[PDB]
């Protein structure tokens, strides 16, 4: 049915319908506009009047213009065509490369699983890299928070995870780039497609791009997110498969839906964010999880306001998350790469029911050494080297080898490194730092280790760097 | 006397610039608590004159 | 009586007329008042229509009536305004005639997509060695720079449109860079001394001054930007190269502050309605550097952000933070002890990074920024200074020098290949046995040497922009035999 | 026209009007009053409905009384006949020898020059103070400002160079004071009268006295700035003449607007000023410029509340003046008067082309070795001074000894400290520090600099130190 | 209904930090002017009408009882918070789970030294 717009301020636009209302979270579509405007509905403010927030610029708006009412959400093309296709919010192709042609229409508003449907064994999504999967291993259906901004091999580190997972689980990968700078999401699709996680030819690719862009209304930037969702609830739940969900970045996801709170008139919470924004984070979140078809597993680039880990975006985040990656500067510096802190980096899995006590010994083993080595490195650095016992030195030397052993070449960086990528899987690494701890490798040079897969390969690098 | 002396400023400095930090961490923390208390409750203010007319 | 084309104010008050009927007005509409005044249609409700007044309310009394112009705000645009300083419409303010563009564009227009840009890779000179080398700005990037109070940032963007002189006297036609300068919320005063400056350094040919200064309403002051960036849009859209200076975009975020606060919108953080970042992004977005297939034109942007006591987590300053490429923050502490330009090169970023510095000044600079790591790390014991080893010793001698060769006077930026010989002079080593009170004589020698006799070496790194190994070799000659006889 | 009052509340009243409209910014008489009450009007509220503000007090008004307007915003008489009087924010005198007088009469709500009529010419304005000459030199035609906390020297300062450059001035003067003591306007009326610069008996005044103090309720603080400045504005035009132009304090034009805002029914904006603090202070300080037809040499003192250079309202000033002199507390604590701070005040012409090399060397000369010993306090915290190197305790004593002599004493400071008020050429001081910094007084006790004049004097002092130790 | 029925029950909310945050959620849509960190002044009674039912009928009243478990989550261990306060106020003891005792490996990891149960040494084995 047809209303006719009512009001119009900055972004919010209120519709009038005379027959029977749209119920709320409906998209209803302008009638008028050359580009395609879609007001999701937010209110009824009785009357037979309903309050909405613009999906896109409302410029131009009379009063009294025609909007069909679409009948459900914000619907979008969820097919395995969406692969290697950048898209939008309300699901247009934004890469000028012709219609997303799909059979399924998936509505982006839907509900958590329900409880029986959740999983009760905790797995171990297996990244193929070590440092991740050995010191913070990720979870199978867990949320999984990024620190680091540029500079440090973020976009890397996520092609290579896309890369893996689509290889060694057969699973797809989607990002949803959620406040998306334009220059920023055309490097990132065109490092993709120079990496050949997406290929405009052969439609093979790994990855389904959406992006909410930043000069887009607050409505749009705060519901991206729930179409990545959507993209790969329909991976997981309609193909049966593990899924790996980027969202770059959650800040600006709790950001959108704190000034679309304020276009609509509601008391700011503690800090000016919205009352509503530990259910908004919740309903989002709430929909990664492994149910008994799939599992989707979303690494979230985490942007801490202000340096303050208590502010209530990421204290409201951080109840979520399963584990934690902290890409530093000061490694990448050291030319170990992926810069992952090794013990900064936590999860909530390294404990020895979940993963094993083999697996957990190890991890306890390569932290506490390294601890070791931290605290030994400014005794060095004060009172000299040569007052250090056998035993100082041969923890540090066996940290140095240990540090070089995390850094590994990746698939997607061979034009950076000219390394062939490698693919360590779980119990090769543990094995190798099973091997490193107990000394066995005390007899060879630390260069041997670094940028090395499998230990076994480490050795033949040992042996091919003396002769 | 000069070695001894050497270091004992060396833990003295040492032990001093270790409470330094020691207090900052929660000084910080009580920054960052003002800080939103300040930002709450300007915003408070701005509200309750916007319904008050 | 006509209630859709017409309408009638049933209100006034601090430049927010609240009109009865114009039933067929458009949302940011530009109607016009009986008294000759314009006005955009921002809040359209049932029963009114909120128009924010461009002028003066005194003259728009109630009962007035109100006729809708039918489009949207547009402003002039082409080399016509090239020279001029126009207000935030388009009207010429410097007495100088009628502007006469054909042209028109809209303010509110759209950023370009995902698929016609390309990644930044030209390098856009600001001749200022601290930026152009530690923190370098590619052209389509959006580089904000952030301050205090009188710590150098007008400086920093009228030495970039200052510089560009030197590539829009040429012949060479992708290097000819068209400035375009927003100054909102300026005493007027201060735009004609800057004009006057522009005038002197005759940077004045290529530059359009938009003028929404202190005293001009709210909403020219809210729309200055627009104006601004359209006029560059279509040197963008256009094969041409052009680079915007919004100075402040606090100011505008203030003017729209306002504007909402009197259309009663609920207020959100600091007063700041809920689009101070809308606001700001789709402005900021339409910096880019288009693909072949659509020009290959560009525009740069350097938004000017003043932060109240180094203040960079408020409300405004992160907004544009999190929307730009960089930023360039201008310390006050180091205005003060002698490092002028205050660039900060610690806090000082450039997300783009070096993939928008010439071969030759990468070839220096990378070394160069490393050095400054390095010095910055062990810049307490300067105080102390002995006591230490030679190691740290050396890092805080080579570290003090490589500072002293990024001081800077006002209005007189370097051409990218001095700016090279002077870093290469100092970074390769060829200073660390001179006085640091020195170094500054020295520079402001040799670059005058270089520049008298050895031009044929300076044309060489400009046109191959590489340093290459003869001319290393060459440069090196140069360097020892002058430092030789100083 | 003429409407009755319908509403009062505070010093907010809406009238109503059955005849035609009255415009805003008008001004409209209030019938059946003892005094003068004229209300101002703001906006237009529909139905025939104007809010206004009063300009002075609002007992015993009375829903229903007869309001006639005037006609035309607040005139005010101008001419070469306000000299020497005092004036309400209406333009009525306030000082008991009859009414002005004068042929001319001007609305105090008018637009700003525009672009085409600025100008663009800086030349310096000696002042005969050793810090605000050396670091912050003012100009001629420029825009002049004095960021204070509470007690720190803005009105002695204003006091000073009232008494040095109004009495050495070719031209006519006016000290429009908004909402500060009463006991300090009729100080400065009596300082006037018996300095020469007023004149009961004879047209021989060079002054015009303008006040709003801070008794008169906010709709008159709020406007008796612009009355100041419209007899600036008049005698900038009309008269072809240089102007000055003091302001104490240009504060509370601000506050009185965000008295009145609430009940004027606007939201409040960020620290509970009004939403149109900028533009409300940008109409007005765009007209206290230099143009093409004139020249006012403004000087305004500012209230900075509790010390906060970062609130809203000394932060947005600070954008509208060409140069500013921040007194601090903390230099005051020291003892240094004037406090000006030296590495906060700024200024336009501070340039090596404007004020000359050797003038601009010696200022950042200055301001580099205060900001050295800032940074060397820091260290003095732990090690104690003893353990300083031999090139810092040099750059120790060498600051402590140029941030006394930046000290001076003034002509209308004696009843504090005694001491003579002297005035320092500029050349006087620019050689003083290029002395005190080459090294050429390292033998003096640093406390032989303490509020004298030319370095001449700190010798002399040193002497009769030594002499009667 | 265990205690009224005579017998014994022990409820664990989990957590009461986030039904705070909901009800301030719900004030906040329903206008109510928002107080110490945007909670309602109402925040407290929400929990203290909770927790006194965690009572311990005499026998004469069937001799049942609920012990009470609350579990509140403190941002960067800041025990003087606002809710936090609010419920070290309502209840009769507490046990602080330090988050640097946690870090050395030392769990389950209660501060000693500041948790404490004021019924304490009452209803303890003897031999305990
Ligand atoms: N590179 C430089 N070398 C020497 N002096 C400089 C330099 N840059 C700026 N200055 C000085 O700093 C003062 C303030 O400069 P500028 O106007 O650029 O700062 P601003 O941030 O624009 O000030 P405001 O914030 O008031 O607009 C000027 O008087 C100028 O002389
Ligand atoms: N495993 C790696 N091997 C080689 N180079 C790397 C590796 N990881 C990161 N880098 C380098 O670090 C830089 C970081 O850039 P990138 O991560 O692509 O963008 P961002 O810094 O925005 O995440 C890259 O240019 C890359 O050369
Ligand atoms: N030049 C000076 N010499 C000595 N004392 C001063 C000087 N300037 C200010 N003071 C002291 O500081 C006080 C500040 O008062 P004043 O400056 O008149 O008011 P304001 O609070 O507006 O600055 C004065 O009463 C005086 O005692
Ligand atoms: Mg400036
Ligand atoms: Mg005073």
């Amino acid at each position: 049915t047809t209303g006719r717009i009512v009001a119009v301020i900055g972004a919010v636009v209120d519709v009038q319908f005379d027959e029977g209302l749209p119920p709320i979270l409906n998209a209803l579509e302008v009638q008028g506009r050359e580009t395609r405007l879609v007001l999701e509905v937010a209110q009824h403010l009785g009357e037979s009047t309903v309050r909405t927030i613009a999906m896109d610029g409302t410029e131009g708006l009379v009063r009294g213009q025609k909007v069909l009412d679409s009948g459900a959400p914000i619907r979008i093309p969820v097919g395995p065509e969406t692969l290697g296709r950048i898209m939008n919010v309300i699901g247009e192709p934004i890469d000028e490369r012709g219609p997303i042609k799909t059979k399924q229409f998936a509505a982006i508003h839907a509900e958590a699983p329900e409880f029986v449907e959740m999983s009760v064994e905790q797995e171990i999504l297996v990244t193929g890299i070590k440092v991740v999967d050995l010191l913070a291993p990720y979870a199978k259906g867990g949320k999984i928070g990024l620190f680091g901004g540029a500079g440090v091999g973020k976009t890397v580190l996520i092609m290579e995870l896309i890369n893996n997972v689509a290889k060694a689980h057969g699973g797809y990968s989607v990002f949803a780039g959620v406040g998306e700078r334009t220059r920023e999401g055309n490097d990132l699709y065109h490092e993709m497609i120079e990496s050949g996680v997406i290929n405009l030819k052969d439609a093979t690719s790994k990855v389904a791009l959406v992006y909410g862009q930043m000069n887009e209304p607050p409505g749009a930037r705060a519901r991206v997110a729930l179409t990545g969702l959507t993209v790969a609830e329909y991976f997981r739940d309609q193909e049966g498969q593990d899924v790996l969900l980027f969202i770059d970045n959650i800040f600006r996801f709790t950001q959108a839906g704190s000034e679309v709170s304020a276009l609509l008139g509601r008391i700011p919470s503690a800090v000016g964010y919205q009352p509503t924004l530990a259910t908004d984070m919740g309903t989002m979140q709430e929909r990664i999880t492994t149910t008994k078809k799939g599992s989707i597993t979303s690494v979230q680039a985490i942007y801490v306001p202000a340096d303050d880990l208590t502010d209530p975006a990421p204290a409201t985040t951080f109840a979520h998350l399963d584990a934690t990656t902290v890409l530093s500067r000061a490694i990448a510096e050291l030319g170990i790469y992926p810069a992952v802190d090794p013990l900064d980096s936590t999860s909530r899995i390294m404990d020895p029911n979940i993963v094993g006590s083999e697996h957990y010994d190890v991890a306890r083993g390569v932290q506490k050494i390294l601890q070791d080595y931290k605290s030994l490195q400014d005794i060095i650095a004060i009172l000299g080297m040569d007052e250090l016992s056998e035993e100082d030195k041969l923890t540090v030397s066996r940290a140095r080898k240990i540090q070089r052993f995390l850094s590994q070449p990746f698939q997607v960086a061979e034009v950076f490194t000219g390394h062939l990528g490698k693919l360590v899987p779980l119990k090769e690494t543990i094995k190798g730092f099973q091997q490193i701890l107990a000394g066995e490798y005390d007899h060879l040079p630390e260069q041997a280790f670094y940028m090395v897969g499998p230990i076994e390969e480490a050795v033949a690098k040992a042996d091919k760097l003396a002769e | 006397s000069t070695t001894s002396e050497q270091s004992a400023r060396m833990t003295a400095m040492d032990n001093a610039s270790k409470n330094a930090s020691e207090m900052i961490d929660k000084l910080t923390l009580t920054f960052n608590r003002t800080r939103q208390a300040v930002i709450t409750k300007e915003l408070i203010e701005i509200i309750s004159g916007a319904a008050a007319l | 009586v006509d209630l859709e084309e017409t309408g009638r104010v049933l209100s006034i008050g601090d430049g927010i007329a609240r009109v009865h009927g114009l039933r067929n007005v458009q949302a940011e509409e530009m109607v016009e008042f009986s008294s000759g005044l314009k006005g955009m249609s921002l809040n359209l409700e049932p029963d009114n229509v909120g128009v924010v007044v461009f002028g003066n309310d005194k003259l728009i009394k109630e009962g007035d009536i109100v006729k809708r112009t039918g489009a949207i705000v547009d402003v002039p645009v082409g080399e016509e305004l090239l020279g001029r300083v126009v207000d935030a419409l388009g009207n010429a303010i410097d007495g100088k005639g009628p502007i006469g563009s054909k042209a028109r564009r809209r303010v509110g227009l759209k950023a370009p997509g995902i698929i016609p840009r390309i990644s930044v890779r030209e390098p856009m000179q600001t001749g200022i060695k601290a930026v152009d080398s530690l923190v370098p700005i590619g052209r389509g990037q959006r580089e904000l720079i952030i301050g205090d109070r009188q710590t150098g940032k007008t400086s920093i963007a009228i030495d970039t449109i200052i510089n560009q002189k030197r590539f829009n006297d040429g012949t060479d036609e992708k290097k000819k860079l068209y400035c375009i300068y927003v100054a909102i919320g300026q005493k007027r005063s201060t735009v004609a001394q800057l004009v006057k400056r522009l005038t002197d350094a005759d940077a004045m040919k290529y530059t359009i001054v938009v003028s929404a200064t202190a005293s001009d309403a709210a909403p020219l002051q809210y729309l200055a930007p627009y104006s601004g960036c359209s006029m560059g849009e279509y040197f963008r859209d256009n094969g041409k190269h052009a680079l915007i200076i919004y100075d402040d975009l606090s100011k505008q975020a203030v003017a729209y502050r306002q504007m909402s606060l009197l259309l009663r919108r609920p207020p959100g953080r600091e007063a700041y309605p809920g689009d101070v970042f809308y606001l700001h992004s789709r402005l900021l977005e339409r910096a880019a550097k288009m693909n072949d297939a659509f020009g290959g034109g560009s525009l740069t942007a350097l938004p000017v952000i003043e932060t109240q006591a180094g203040d960079v987590s408020a409300y405004i300053p992160t907004n544009v933070i999190s929307i730009t490429d960089g930023q360039i923050f201008l310390e006050t502490e180091l205005f003060y002890k002698g490092i002028r330009p205050a660039i900060n090169v610690g806090l000082s970023v450039s997300r783009v990074g070096s993939a928008a510095q010439t071969r030759a000044m990468k070839q220096v600079a990378g070394t160069m920024k490393l050095e400054l790591a390095q010095y910055r790390e062990v810049a307490a014991f300067a105080q102390f200074g002995s006591d230490l080893d030679a190691a740290t010793q050396q890092l805080l001698s080579r570290g003090v020098r490589l500072t002293e060769l990024l001081k800077q006077g006002q209005y007189s930026p370097m051409a990218i290949e001095e700016q090279v010989a002077v870093i290469y002079a100092g970074v390769r080593g060829y200073l660390d046995k001179l006085e640091p009170s020195k170094i500054t004589k020295f520079e402001n020698a040799f670059l005058s040497h270089v520049i008298s006799q050895h031009q044929a070496l300076l044309g060489k790194i400009r046109t191959d922009g590489k340093i290459s190994e003869e001319s290393d070799a060459k440069l090196k000659e140069i360097v020892t035999n002058f430092l030789a006889g100083f």
